[PDB]
């Protein structure tokens, strides 16, 4: 499984969410941005590593980081 | 029953040069101007993409038709050009007297720096760089005979230039044609087939019948140039005419009276080679001509514009129609009208297939007097119009992903041909991969096995003549019934279509022109050398249309584009996954497999065609060492590169020492090709800020900001150089070896 | 000589290389006429060849067992024998050049910095100003050296970005 | 490389006693393909020839062998994981479909290399290449001119 | 579902593998691996003695080429054997187990060797 | 919202059939079951190769990974506006329903959502490498 990290610089513009071909990411209620809103990853052993949300984020440096880790056959993105 | 008629638009566009200098203006994107030196790369590579700049199709029509104006512009000049230096700076008069001893030359260089010794001594009282272009035989061919006919077909071809160039921009800023109009395809096909090949071929056959082959007549009788007849006195005198050809006299009642049997003098069917000057039958080429006017002329009355008669081509498409193909072709006549990028992927396709008949048919049956003596031009033509193919096949792959990726609609295709080819596509590429492997192991480890054999001292072991045989018995079995086609199947043709089938040698001037050629066990290896990398092409473009929209590994690959680099590290990896990338592996694999069929060629006819003729017999440039060295990896090392690399690397301090610099350049280029494709823009991007870093301490750092070239960039800067330097080191090679020997 | 070699206006294989390059020349020229434009051609290149093996012997070169001409680069040898036309003279003839060119590129970069669109300035050059430093430059040296004496010439350490160490 | 091919090359004019020709021909690069390269290569790759083969056929077969692991280098260095992992998924469908062979199945599922892998593969490729290549041929050089 | 075709979906196909000893359930792996071994068996011997490095020797051809079909057969079985124990290590079909393909194995030795045996019996 | 409950008996769409569909893994491991409704037959491309016609009213395909399925789903959803839904299911019939988890898509926010995976600080502020050395596996700063 690989590792997905959400910086407190996020403005919670949900791009990465929709990037996101896995539904790996959500959006959850926020305090410390102006949208109120941050990003989340509850659903890291579908992620696949494609690294799509990090080209979806605006900030600088990203907000969103992906740490390639341990393979499977979810994280290898094998149908067989 | 939409009629076919002329539509266009008026003054659709103004001629202004406010839009030449504002670059970008064709794209939103790029219109804003740069900020990263990104944005220079992006204005040429998108300038072209028509599709891309507006969802407009009438726009994107009317952009195509008037770029091929310019096409068609650029290509008078380069022929005006041919035709002018010959004019100008050609020994072609002096080479009509003495065809068979003075090399032909067109191009001369001024005398700086030293580069004078290129200009070789290559006869007639004259210095220049030998061509190979072969245009001198064709010049002779259509009956040229002066340098004021050559310089007055320059002028008109400038005036051609203009025209195209005229032609283009009244047809894009005064008279657009409208979408409907360009889709009329029945009356294209109509006036294409009837019109340009129809009428094109019956004009030729005009200028053969009344031009080239009364002069050539006398040519080959040995008059002198000088004192032929014009081409005019013998248009308007008939008694001249009638003196070379006696039905002439008859004028044309024998065409009307159907007595077609009275032009039996100059419209010939001998087959075989003129003896004299070792190509085709001037007579012969007539009668094809004409033949050809007629088959095409019929060819064009086959579609219905505006009269009922005709076909419909949607109605022969939608009634075949099977019980294993579903539906069948229905909806290809809506693809094949609305898509530019499905029209090219056809044309480019069979484009380059025939560029690479012309080459293997104008060898083995020269069409022009001295074409085939003259060895240079021989080997350059069939390698030309090799790599022409080559280059046009993997084009109309490329153009047939981008169909698929932006064309495409799934509503229109349902259960049809294309349909259903896309819904079993793993089961054509495993196939065809597996075809691939057998044939590489059945192929090149023949040679493997012989190499080992032949280093171990067991030559019986080796699959050979004198040894365990491999005889192509179905090429040979050809090669006899061509042989004997005149007397049972053609009966009414003298000789045999070519002299490669069988029967005696033709020589001309001392020098072989054409021989009987044999296929041996190195033929059949050589031969199943070309069926498997031919396979593998198909098997990289053919797996890229397939797999352009979705696979199993990136199941939305549409969305992605036509070209982009990779969807990132997951996955495992998914690098050159873009139907882009499998054209860019697909140009490897192209240049890999006609690489050998060029050398195939060379040595074959080296080995046993080419030669000099003499008392004894003909003795071949090689000396027939194709037959026991070509089945080993090492002969062609040997036999064939290093040997024959001789000229190349000795040409220093003679007119042959441009092709040893080209040689080393060549080499340099494809090497300097090998730190693109083997690197990544990563390491190139972290230079760079070392790089700006030195320049922003001194104050002296561009406002654009330096960029490492994009991955795809990195790829296409990489198969370009990769392409250019091993082509030309063969080219090279191969002139300055066939120039010096041939 | 200089490290062995020896004059190539007193070498043996210096003159000998000389007729081999004529020879060939003289070769090619009797399969032609005598005034015909190929004849022509040949004499001149003849006379352009004899010119520069006198030149160079005129010009005091040294010739090594080769018999060609080779250069000698330590300011010392050169200034002490008469070489210094070969390598050192050159050396600041291509600085001179190098720098003004590089100054030149570097004042207008700074001009146009100041201008509302710097980047439209670089694609679409300004001609009227480029040409306006491209005579000033013939001064480089004395501006360049004025710049470095009043600390204009590089940016402050704390305006350069840099990554993270 | 250029290091080597520097004193191969001045040590076997100096061998065979002509060290005018390193001199002379050194001092330009069509000499060291002319003159280095393509002299030298004569009896090596006369090792075996379609009419007998002698001791140097070894080297001759090793210079060869040389070649072809170098050129299979490229196809590590040049074609890139998404290719091939797509490739891969075709011979997966084909050997769960194919009778009598189906019967049979693997324990690892098949996948491409790595992106990593392949840069190491390519160049390990590249570099035994590399030696075998000059190694068969600095042997057999110098070994037939003198040995 | 799956592309339905003829070959892969046809009764005249299905039945003729259902006949094959590899698809005959209600056999014993043991005698299923003989039936087996013996066709490839057989086989095996051609090409090795026909096109062998002593194929011209007048004969010694059989007996080398038998001889190297046979050394090939006990690799195969290796190869069973090992596939086996990797395999199965912990289902309708008793083959596809680790105590019926053990047994398939042994079979297929049995089987090949008897078939490379009776086809040199064939030659002399 | 409550969670769903799969139908196997819904109707599917009418394809032909092809050879970019189910492998041994989903009789083995796992596959995916995705449903929606439709207002009306329309064509659509499917994530496997191939165009297939969605019935009027309820859909359901299998595939063989998560990816195609949410790639069907954004088509779905981008072009003929419609709110499908896929479940993991697997070889001894348990049922696994996800996305929306919550009934509601992840690009809209909602509340009862805790955050998962977030760090209070920025990708600067992590701790060098050495500072997460010999901890039992390779463990990268922004772990800890
Ligand atoms: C066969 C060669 C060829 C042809 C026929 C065209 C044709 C065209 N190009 Mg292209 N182009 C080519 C090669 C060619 N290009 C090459 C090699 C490059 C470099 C990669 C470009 C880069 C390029 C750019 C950047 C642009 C074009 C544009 C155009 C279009 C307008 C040109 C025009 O008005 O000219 C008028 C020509 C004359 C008046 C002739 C006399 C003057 C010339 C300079 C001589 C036209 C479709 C422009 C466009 O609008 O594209 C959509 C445009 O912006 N081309
Ligand atoms: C495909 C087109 C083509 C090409 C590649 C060439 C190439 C060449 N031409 Mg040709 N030429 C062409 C078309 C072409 N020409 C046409 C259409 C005409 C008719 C106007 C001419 C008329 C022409 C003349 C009158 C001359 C050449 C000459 C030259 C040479 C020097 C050009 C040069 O540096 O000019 C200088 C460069 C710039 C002005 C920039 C060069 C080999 C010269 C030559 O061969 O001299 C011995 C020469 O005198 N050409
Ligand atoms: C002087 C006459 C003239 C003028 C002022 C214009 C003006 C315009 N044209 Mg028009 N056009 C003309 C002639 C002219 N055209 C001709 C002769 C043709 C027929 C080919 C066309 C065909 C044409 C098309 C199809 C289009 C235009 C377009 C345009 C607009 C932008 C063009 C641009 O950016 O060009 C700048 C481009 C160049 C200077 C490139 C010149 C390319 C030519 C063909 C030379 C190719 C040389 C070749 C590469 C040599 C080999 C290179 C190698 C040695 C390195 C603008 C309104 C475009 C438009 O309206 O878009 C909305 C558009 O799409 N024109
Ligand atoms: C008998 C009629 C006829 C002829 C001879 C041609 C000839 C040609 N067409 Mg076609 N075309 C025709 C009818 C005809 N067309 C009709 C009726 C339509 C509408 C359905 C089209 C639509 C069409 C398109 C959309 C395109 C062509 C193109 C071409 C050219 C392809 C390249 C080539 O072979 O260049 C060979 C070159 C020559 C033979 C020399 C130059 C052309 C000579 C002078 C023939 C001119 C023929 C012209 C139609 C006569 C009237 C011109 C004017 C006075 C009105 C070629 C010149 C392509 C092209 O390159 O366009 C520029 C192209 O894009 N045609
Ligand atoms: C397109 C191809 C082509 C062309 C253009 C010609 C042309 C010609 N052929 Mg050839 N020919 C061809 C193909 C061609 N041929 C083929 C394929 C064959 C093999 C079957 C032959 C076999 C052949 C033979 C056997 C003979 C010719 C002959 C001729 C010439 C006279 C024909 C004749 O009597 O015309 C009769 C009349 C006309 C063609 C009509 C002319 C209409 C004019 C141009 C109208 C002008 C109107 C205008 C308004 C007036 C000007 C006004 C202005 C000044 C103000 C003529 C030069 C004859 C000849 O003399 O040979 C030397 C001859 O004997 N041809
Ligand atoms: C009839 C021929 C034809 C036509 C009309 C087109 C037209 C098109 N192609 Mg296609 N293509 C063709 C043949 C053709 N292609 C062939 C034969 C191949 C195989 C190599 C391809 C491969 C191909 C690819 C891979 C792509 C296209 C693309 C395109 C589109 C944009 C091209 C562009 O912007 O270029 C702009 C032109 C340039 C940047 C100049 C390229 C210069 C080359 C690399 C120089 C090579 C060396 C030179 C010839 C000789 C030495 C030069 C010297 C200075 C050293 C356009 C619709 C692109 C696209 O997006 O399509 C949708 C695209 O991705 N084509
Ligand atoms: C010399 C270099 C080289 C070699 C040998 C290969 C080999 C191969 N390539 Mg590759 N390729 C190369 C360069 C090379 N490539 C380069 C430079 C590129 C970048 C452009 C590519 C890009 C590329 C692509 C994109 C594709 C290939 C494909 C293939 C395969 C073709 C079919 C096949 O299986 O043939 C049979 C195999 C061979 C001929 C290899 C040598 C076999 C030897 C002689 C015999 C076997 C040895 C024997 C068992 C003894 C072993 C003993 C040992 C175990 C102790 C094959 C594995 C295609 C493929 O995979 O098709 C299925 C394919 O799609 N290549
Ligand atoms: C790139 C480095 C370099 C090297 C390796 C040499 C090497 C040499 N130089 Mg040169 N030189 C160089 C750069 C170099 N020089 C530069 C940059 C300049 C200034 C433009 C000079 C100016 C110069 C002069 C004026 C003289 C030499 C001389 C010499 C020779 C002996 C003294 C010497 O320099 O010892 C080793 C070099 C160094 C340690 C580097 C600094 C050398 C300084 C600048 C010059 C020393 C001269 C010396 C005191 C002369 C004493 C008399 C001598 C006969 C023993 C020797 C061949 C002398 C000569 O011609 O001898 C035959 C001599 O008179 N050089
Ligand atoms: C040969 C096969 C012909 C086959 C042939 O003619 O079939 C004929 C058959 C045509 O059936 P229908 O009568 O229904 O077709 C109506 C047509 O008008 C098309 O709509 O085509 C197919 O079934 C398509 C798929 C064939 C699948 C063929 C698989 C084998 C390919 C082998 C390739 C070998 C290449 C050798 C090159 C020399
Ligand atoms: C589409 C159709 C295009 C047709 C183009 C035709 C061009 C014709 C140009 C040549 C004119 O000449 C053509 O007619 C002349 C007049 O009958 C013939 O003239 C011939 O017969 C005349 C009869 O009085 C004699 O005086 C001439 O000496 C004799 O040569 C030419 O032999 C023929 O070639
Ligand atoms: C070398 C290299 C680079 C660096 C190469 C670059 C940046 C291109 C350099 C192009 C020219 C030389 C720079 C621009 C020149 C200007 C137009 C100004 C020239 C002015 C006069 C001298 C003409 C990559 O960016 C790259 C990217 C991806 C894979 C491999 C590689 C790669 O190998």
């Amino acid at each position: 499984a690989h590792i997905v990290k959400i910086y407190d610089t996020c403005i919670g513009c949900t791009q990465c969410v929709r990037a996101c071909p896995l539904d790996v990411l959500e959006m959850v209620p926020w305090d410390g941005c102006k949208a109120s809103q941050m990003a989340s990853a509850p659903r890291t052993e579908d992620c696949v590593g494609c690294k799509r949300c990090e080209t979806a984020c605006p900030t600088d440096f990203l907000s969103v980081r992906v740490y390639l880790g341990s393979e499977s056959t979810r994280s290898m993105g094998l149908s067989y | 029953a939409k009629k076919v008629k002329i539509a266009v638009d008026r003054n659709p566009v103004e001629t202004s040069f406010e839009k030449w200098a504002k670059p970008g203006h064709f794209s939103r994107t790029l219109s804003k101007g740069p900020n990263t030196t990104t944005w220079i790369w992006n204005l040429h590579a998108d300038a072209h993409d028509f599709d891309s700049h507006t969802s407009d199709l009438e726009e994107i029509s009317r952009k195509v038709f008037s770029a091929h104006f310019g096409q068609l512009g650029i290509i008078f000049i380069w022929l005006s050009g041919m035709y002018f230096h010959g004019a100008r700076f050609s020994n072609y008069e002096a080479w009509l007297s003495d065809p068979t001893h003075i090399k032909p030359s067109a191009q001369v260089v001024w005398p700086i720096v030293g580069q004078e010794i290129l200009n070789g001594d290559v006869g007639g009282g004259f210095q220049g760089i030998q061509i190979t272009s072969g245009f001198f035989q064709l010049w002779r061919a259509s009956g040229i005979t002066s340098e004021l006919q050559l310089y007055t077909t320059a002028i008109g071809g400038l005036v051609m230039a203009a025209a195209m160039f005229f032609a283009g921009w009244f047809h894009y800023h005064k008279a657009a044609p409208k979408l409907e109009w360009f889709q009329n395809v029945e009356s294209m096909l109509n006036h294409h087939l009837g019109g340009l090949l129809g009428l094109g071929s019956l004009a030729w056959a005009g200028h053969q019948i009344h031009v080239s082959l009364p002069v050539n007549k006398l040519l080959d009788a040995g008059v002198d140039p000088k004192e032929i007849p014009l081409p005019h006195d013998l248009l308007l005198n008939r008694a001249i005419m009638a003196d070379l050809y006696p039905s002439f006299a008859k004028g044309i009642a024998p065409f009307f009276t159907l007595n077609w049997s009275e032009y039996s003098d100059f419209l010939t069917f001998k087959g075989g080679l003129n003896p004299v000057t070792g190509g085709l039958w001037l007579s012969d080429t007539a009668h094809h001509h004409v033949a050809i006017a007629v088959l095409f002329l019929v060819a064009g009355h086959m579609y219905r514009t505006n009269w009922g008669i005709g076909h419909s081509m949607k109605e022969i498409l939608e009634a075949h129609r099977g019980p294993f193909t579903g539906e069948g072709h229905v909806g290809l006549y809506e693809i094949l009208t609305t898509s530019w990028h499905a029209q090219l992927a056809i044309n480019l396709a069979l484009f380059g297939s025939l560029s690479i008949i012309v080459a293997h048919h104008m060898y083995a049956m020269p069409p022009y007097p001295y074409l085939a003596t003259d060895y240079g031009t021989q080997l350059s033509l069939f390698t030309h119009h090799t790599w022409i193919g080559g280059f046009c096949i993997v084009g109309a792959g490329a153009h047939a992903a981008i169909f698929m990726v932006r064309d495409y609609d799934p509503t229109n295709n349902y259960n049809n041909l294309l349909d259903r080819v896309i819904r079993h596509r793993d089961a054509i590429i495993s196939h065809l991969n597996w075809v691939c492997i057998f044939l590489g192991f059945h192929s090149f480890g023949l040679y493997i096995h012989n190499d080992t054999m032949s280093a171990l001292g067991r030559p019986q072991d080796m699959f050979s003549d004198t040894a365990i045989q491999l005889q192509p018995v179905f090429a040979q079995w050809i090669q006899n019934t061509h042989f004997l086609a005149p007397q049972l199947t053609a009966p009414n043709a003298l000789a045999a279509t070519s002299l490669t089938w069988g029967g005696d040698l033709v020589a001309v001037g001392g020098k072989v022109a054409m021989m009987p050629i044999s296929l041996g066990t190195s033929d059949f290896m050589v031969h199943h050398i070309h069926a498997f990398t031919i396979h593998v092409t198909v098997l990289i473009l053919l797996k890229g249309v397939l797999f352009a929209r979705s696979s199993r590994l990136i199941p939305d690959k549409a969305n992605l584009g036509f070209r982009f680099p990779c969807d990132g590290p997951g996955r495992g990896g998914t690098c050159q996954v873009s139907a882009w990338d499998h054209v860019f592996l697909g140009l490897f694999w192209m240049y890999n497999s006609l690489s050998i069929v060029i050398f195939h060629f060379s040595w074959k006819m080296q080995s046993d065609v080419w030669g000099t003729v003499t008392a004894s017999g003909v003795s071949h440039i090689t000396g027939g060492n194709f037959a026991q060295s070509a089945n080993t990896i090492n002969g062609w090392l040997r036999d064939f590169l290093w040997a024959q690399s001789s000229q190349v690397i000795q040409s220093y301090g003679s007119a042959l020492s441009a092709y040893g610099l080209i040689f080393l350049g060549a080499h340099f280029v494809w090497a300097f090709s090998l730190m693109f494709l083997f690197s990544g823009r990563g390491y190139w991007q972290e230079l760079i800020e070392s790089i700006v870093w030195a320049h922003n301490k001194l104050k002296v750092a561009p406002a654009i900001q330096p960029r490492a070239l994009s991955i795809t960039q990195g790829r296409a800067v990489g198969v370009a150089h990769y392409l250019l330097g091993g082509i030309a080191t063969t080219w090279s090679f191969f002139l300055a070896r066939i120039i010096s020997v041939g | 000589d200089i490290a062995g070699l020896t004059p190539c206006s007193e070498s043996k294989a210096y003159a000998k290389l000389e007729k081999k390059e004529l020879k060939t020349l003289e070769k090619r020229l009797k399969q032609y006429e005598a005034d015909s434009a190929p004849a022509v051609a040949l004499k001149a290149t003849m006379e352009r060849t004899k010119a520069r093996f006198a030149n160079y012997a005129k010009a005091g070169l040294l010739c090594g067992n080769d018999g060609l001409p080779h250069l000698i680069a330590d300011p010392g040898l050169a200034l002490k024998y008469g070489h210094a036309g070969e390598v050192f003279i050159p050396t600041f003839g291509f600085l001179y050049v190098a720098g003004y060119i590089g100054y030149v590129g570097r004042q207008y970069l700074i001009a146009v910095k100041g201008e509302a669109k710097p980047t439209d300035k670089e694609i679409i050059i300004d001609v009227p100003l480029a040409t306006k430093l491209a005579w000033q430059g013939a001064g480089w040296p004395l501006a360049a050296v004025q710049e470095l004496q009043r600390g204009t010439l590089l940016e402050k350490e704390e305006n350069i970005t840099v990554s993270p160490r | 490389g250029w290091v080597t091919f520097y004193w191969h090359w001045k040590h076997l004019t100096l061998w065979q006693g002509n060290v005018a020709q390193f001199d002379e021909s050194s001092t330009y690069l069509m000499g060291w393909l002319r003159d280095y390269l393509w002299l030298n290569s004569s009896q090596l790759i006369n090792g075996y020839n379609p009419f007998g083969m002698n001791s140097l056929s070894v080297w001759a077969w090793t210079f060869l062998f040389g070649h072809l692991i170098y050129a299979t280098g490229f196809m590590f260095l040049i074609s890139w994981r998404g290719y091939w992992q797509e490739l891969i998924e075709t011979l997966v469908w084909a050997h769960e479909k194919t009778p009598l062979a189906n019967l049979v199945y693997w324990k690892d599922k098949p996948v491409a290399l790595s992106i990593v892998q392949a840069r190491l593969v390519g160049l390990a490729h590249f570099s035994v290449g590399y030696i075998f290549t000059y190694a068969a041929f600095l042997i057999a050089s110098t070994s037939g001119r003198f040995g | 579902g799956m592309l339905e075709t003829p070959v892969t979906s046809a009764p005249i196909v299905a039945t003729y593998l259902s006949n094959l000893p590899a698809y005959r359930t209600g056999v014993a792996p043991v005698l299923r691996g003989v039936e087996i071994g013996l066709a490839h068996g057989f086989l095996l011997a051609g090409p090795f003695i026909k096109l062998g490095p002593l194929r011209n020797v007048p004969e010694t051809a059989e007996i080398a080429g038998s001889l190297s079909a046979a050394g090939l057969v006990l690799i195969l079985a290796l190869c069973l054997s090992i596939y086996g124990s990797a395999q199965f290590q912990s289902a309708r079909d008793p083959l596809f187990s680790a105590d019926g393909w053990s047994e398939f194995a042994a079979g297929f030795l049995v089987g090949g060797e008897a078939g490379v045996a009776w086809a040199y019996v064939c030659t002399q | 919202w409550t969670v769903p409950t799969l139908n196997p008996d819904t109707p599917s769409p009418i394809f032909g059939g092809s050879t970019g569909g189910l492998l041994r893994k989903a009789q083995t491991e796992e596959f995916y079951v995705i449903t929606w409704e439709a207002k009306k037959e329309q064509i659509f491309e499917m994530p496997t190769g191939g165009a297939a016609i969605m019935r009027q009213g309820p859909n359901l395909l299998k595939f063989g990974k998560k990816e195609q399925c949410l790639a069907l789903t954004t088509q779905l959803r981008n072009k003929f506006k419609l709110t499908p839904c896929f479940y993991r299911v697997f070889p001894d019939g348990k049922v696994q329903y996800l996305h929306p988890a919550d009934g509601v898509y992840p690009e809209k926010v909602n509340a009862g959502r805790v955050g998962a995976n977030q760090n209070m600080r920025r990708i600067g502020q992590n701790v060098n490498p050495i500072k997460v050395k010999f901890s039992g596996r390779m463990m990268s700063p922004a772990e800890i």
